[PDB]
């Protein structure tokens, strides 16, 4: 069962990054699905989840409307669309899984980081 | 399996007064007023909404299930017992109003608590400030305004939780009011300020406590009409201890220790009148005690209140006003005339309805 | 007129335990806290424990690790000292203290030896 993010990396502030998941050994769309991040000097922290109740896409305050996340069933893969990058959302981005409606702790699966860079 | 009402009156001013602690930390030279037994009422209600890892959290720190036979039925049994006229609390949860509840638990939460989860449309963020406020107004006889500050809540707010209380019990024992004069009041930074300070000569109860370290403290008793509610006095005996000492080590079981070994002296007791009203954000409180899930986006666990969306808390709010005053109707100094420590207290039961600091009357 | 008298120390090997005593009077023992310090042969005397008169409120040195507890009892103004899961280490003349600041009053001690 893994969890193996890829597409980081380092881009200007304004910019776009697409950041992927690919999961084997189970099927995302089953779970409830979310991307944290952790910066330099804080905490990790929730950035974006899709909730396995109804599919819904939810986001962090500082991320709305610059931020999207999806689920492709048939590549079993998440994304993280990041637009309009700010130096802010420079961290260590995490795909995590979890057997439950919604996003909530304990996460059953997470991946093993990627880092963005936004000068 | 059976309980004294007795017993959950005890864990829950004993987690009242753990969080005191931390504010009183928080703010080393400032007035506090605080309600130990408020935070453990809506910290009760909160168990209830929380579901997994939020919810053992909670547990852990209060030390009880609200789901437990008997917790809900003493919690309420304990709310009658200790309320009027003088005090007025509030409890409240407000939820975004669109958000699909699971099914059986508004019901099931008013059947716990005997109040209703508030449902308001956060998206229209004034009017969903006022409704907050006029609530919390309301419920507080016209006392407690403005609870949820502009800027506290925003469109994106989910989920809110909000405490209030007034107090202004009148003792047993009036001051005299002709006996009312200005006097020194020494602040811990050296300096002093004239304000005005009771006096009474009477028999108090009264105990010196003595810390591991050799320090001592004067606590006096001053009952209220009604004979079951008090209010303790607590100052070190030295002008130069400070006042954290008594606090850091504060306890709602100890507080128990200092009446039993009270005994009624004939003292002249100066104190200053005082009217405090605090503003607690409960946050770095609850989660220094290991609440902190309960505040994190995609970390919460409300899947009791709503399986349907993620949810946490934006807020935790306490604001608390109190008023003490000679509480008149139709020989050896205690003079309080430094920081000092009050506790209001349901002796019966043993309840620490008050707690706080009066750093600057 | 006042006087501190440690008992119960001795002898033990390692993990052993023990109960110190110490006998009071001569002052008001129900305001003063109580206090035991230890102290062995070059060194200066470390504060092991500490109670308040009444509410059991309690302070312990470092290297105790919940091994000792300190009670009393006010009736019969002595305190005492449980010690537990000896070491080493512990060797040394044990001294009751008893303070209300700033006074204070010592005892002769009583020796605690582990092999």
């Amino acid at each position: 069962v893994q969890l193996v993010e890829s597409g980081g990396g380092l881009v200007q502030a304004g910019g776009s990054l697409r950041l992927s998941c690919a999961a084997s050994g189970f099927t995302f769309d089953d779970y409830s699905i979310a991307w944290f991040r952790q910066a330099p000097g804080k905490e990790r922290e929730g950035v974006s989840c899709i909730s396995s109740s109804d599919g819904s896409a939810y986001y962090a305050d500082s991320v709305k409307g610059r931020f999207t996340i999806s689920s492709d069933n048939a590549k079993n893969t998440v994304y993280l669309q990041m637009n309009s990058l700010k130096p802010e959302d420079t961290a260590v981005y995490y795909c995590a899984a979890v057997w439950a409606r919604v996003c909530r702790n304990p996460y059953d699966y997470w991946g093993q980081g990627t880092q963005v860079t936004v000068s | 399996v059976h309980h004294p009402p007795s017993y959950v009156a005890h864990l829950a001013s004993d987690f009242g007064v753990r969080v005191f602690q931390q504010v009183a930390q928080a703010s080393k030279d400032r007035n506090v007023v605080f309600s130990p037994y408020g935070v453990a009422s809506v910290l009760a209600m909160l168990q209830l909404t929380t579901g997994g890892e939020t919810q053992q959290q909670i547990q852990a720190a209060m030390g009880f299930k609200i789901d437990d036979k008997g917790m809900a039925p003493a919690l309420r049994h304990l709310y009658k017992e200790l309320m009027k006229d003088e005090i007025s609390t509030t409890d409240a949860i407000f939820v975004q109003r669109d958000l699909k509840l699971v099914q059986g638990f508004m019901p099931h939460f008013f059947r716990l608590f005997r109040s209703t989860v508030k449902q308001v449309d956060f998206s229209e963020v004034e009017r969903a400030r006022f409704i907050i406020n006029d609530w919390v107004k309301t419920h507080t006889k016209g006392m407690i305004s403005n609870l949820l500050g502009k800027g506290a809540v925003d469109q994106l707010t989910r989920l809110v939780l909000v405490n209030a209380l007034y107090f202004n019990g009148q003792f047993k024992t009036p001051f005299p009011d002709s006996s009312t004069h200005r006097r020194l009041f020494h602040k811990s930074d050296g300096s002093t300020v004239s304000v005005p300070m009771m006096a009474q000569t009477n028999k108090f109860n009264y105990t010196e406590f003595t810390t591991p370290d050799g320090h001592y403290y004067d606590i006096l008793e001053l009952p209220y009409h009604g004979d079951t509610l008090s209010m303790f006095i607590a100052a070190p005996y030295e002008k130069e201890v400070p006042l954290s000492a008594l606090t850091n080590i504060l306890s709602a079981q100890l507080i128990s220790h200092w009446k039993g070994n009270m005994t009624r002296l004939p003292r002249l007791l100066v104190l200053p009148k005082f009217s405090l009203e605090t503003e607690v954000d409960l946050r770095k409180p609850l989660e220094n005690l290991g609440m902190t899930d309960m505040f994190r986006q995609f970390q919460a666990d409300f899947t009791s209140l709503s399986d349907q969306e993620p949810l946490h808390v934006a807020q935790a709010l306490q604001k608390v006003k109190i008023e003490v005053n000679e509480s008149g109707t139709v020989p050896e100094e205690i003079i309080m005339d430094r920081p000092f420590l009050f506790v209001v207290r349901h002796n019966p039961t043993g309840t620490v309805l008050f707690m706080g600091q009066v750093m600057e009357p | 007129q006042v006087q501190l008298v440690e008992s119960g120390g001795g002898l033990v090997q390692p993990g052993g335990r023990l109960r110190l005593s110490c006998a009071a009077s001569g002052f008001t023992f129900r305001t003063y806290a109580m206090q035991w310090y230890r102290q062995s042969p070059g060194t200066e005397r470390e504060l092991v424990a500490a109670i308040s008169n009444i509410g059991g409120v309690t302070d312990y040195g470092d290297s105790v690790k919940g091994r000792f507890t300190i009670s009393r009892d006010n009736a019969k103004t002595t305190v005492y000292l449980e010690m537990n899961s000896l070491k080493p280490e512990d060797t040394a003349t044990y001294y009751c203290s008893a303070v209300r600041l700033p006074q204070r009053y010592w005892g002769r001690g009583t020796q605690v030896t582990v092999s």
